[PDB]
């Protein structure tokens, strides 16, 4: 396309799925346009006009983050303790992510990026015993969804990692 | 005719925007950089997010769907008025009153509004 | 024995460039030197699994069994960025 009130309009109208509705189409994918505004006249900064089609309205399919327990577990020699510090790291990354402190993309300072997470799946195989706790859907963004004595024993091994930050696959 | 000086060379170079990461002053590192003359930049610390409106019949309808006030002119700037976009002091202070439109952006110790 | 397989790429589509570029930590930018491109086949494409296995044993081992169902599972990945979304 190359008016954006122009030809534009139906090519997005067929994209968003509203070929005879632009209310619509442009509840999907919104072009919006922008200017930089200059500090001491004001109006517009000359040749700072921009535009940019912002997707307010496409959802998105589920995250899917695959850990390999094995692969860590080979680089602790197999020390399931030393899972702990890391399995600790990655709950706190996850709970960052729930609270909107990890917005994804483009211009995320910009007006874009920022996510909601309705709820988090943990779905683990043949964990070892001691990290079976985890297999949960949580949908509190502060993990409460997980037992809080299994949140605690996480909490002893990463608190005890903060005291003596070693290489932890360091045999 | 054409005044002596351009509009640039009335800004002091400690307020021209930022040209290298080392003379980012409080907005450039609060909301970030992008040098335009070069290589260089900074991402903001101050990040605006989650806009809603509470109010749900917020827009104003004037009356009819197809209604549409006509809204004055707005004109663009023009900095030529001297009088009104030039200083006698880096300071801002406005212009003498009485004098002519050669005296606007005369001397290179004048300065911007 | 493993042969070589043709790659077929779906209809009308075809290779994709993958732009990347590595962010600053300090400065929240894209690091001096760190951009880059990856060109992938797509998403559904399609090619053969060319296996031969010779045995001098009876039966078929169980071991060769498990990678079979591990593959009709797909727990194997192929290729470059296994952990940034490829293979």
């Amino acid at each position: 396309a190359t008016e954006m009130t122009g030809n534009l309009q139906p090519a997005l109208k067929q994209a968003t799925g509203y070929p005879n509705n632009i209310s619509q189409a442009y509840k999907v994918l919104q072009p919006a346009m922008h200017v930089a505004v200059d500090r001491w006249t004001g109006g517009a900064a000359e040749g700072m006009l921009y535009s940019v089609l912002e997707p307010i309205g496409v959802t998105w399919e589920p995250i899917q983050v695959h850990l390999d327990i094995a692969r860590l577990k080979n680089y602790y020699h197999g020390k399931e303790e030393k899972l702990k510090p890391a399995i600790a790291l990655l709950l706190l990354v996850l709970r960052d992510l729930a609270n909107k402190k990890i917005p994804v993309g483009y211009g995320t300072n910009r007006g874009m990026g920022t996510i909601t997470v309705s709820q988090i799946t943990l779905n683990g195989k043949a964990l070892p015993t001691e990290l079976e706790p985890l297999n949960k859907t949580m949908t509190c963004p502060n993990l409460t969804d997980l037992d809080e004595a299994f949140r605690q024993d996480l909490s002893t091994a990463w608190k005890e990692w903060i005291a003596d930050p070693i290489d932890l696959c360091q045999q | 005719g054409l005044y002596e000086i351009a509009p640039v060379d009335l800004l002091d170079e400690t307020l021209k925007p930022a040209t290298d990461k080392k003379q980012l002053s409080p907005a450039d590192r609060v909301f970030g950089w992008v040098n335009q003359r070069g290589n260089g930049c900074y991402k903001g610390q101050l990040r605006i997010h989650s806009v809603t409106c509470q109010h749900d019949d917020a827009i104003d309808d004037f009356g009819n769907q197809n209604f549409s006030v006509p809204l004055a002119i707005l004109g663009q700037p023009k900095p030529e008025q001297a009088r009104f976009y030039c200083a006698d002091d880096r300071k801002g202070i406005p212009l003498e009153d009485g004098y002519d439109r050669d005296d606007g952006y005369s001397d290179s110790e004048q300065g911007l509004r | 024995i493993v042969d070589d397989a043709v790659i077929h790429i779906p209809n009308n589509a075809d290779v994709e460039i993958r732009e990347g570029v590595g962010i600053d930590r300090h400065f929240g930018t894209a690091a001096n030197g760190f951009k880059y491109s990856r060109a992938v086949i797509p998403k559904g494409s399609k090619f053969k699994l060319p296996l031969t296995f010779d045995s001098q044993d009876d039966g078929l081992p169980n071991a060769l069994i498990q990678l079979l169902c591990a593959l009709e599972a797909g727990d194997i990945r192929l290729g470059a960025a296994k952990t940034r979304g490829l293979g």
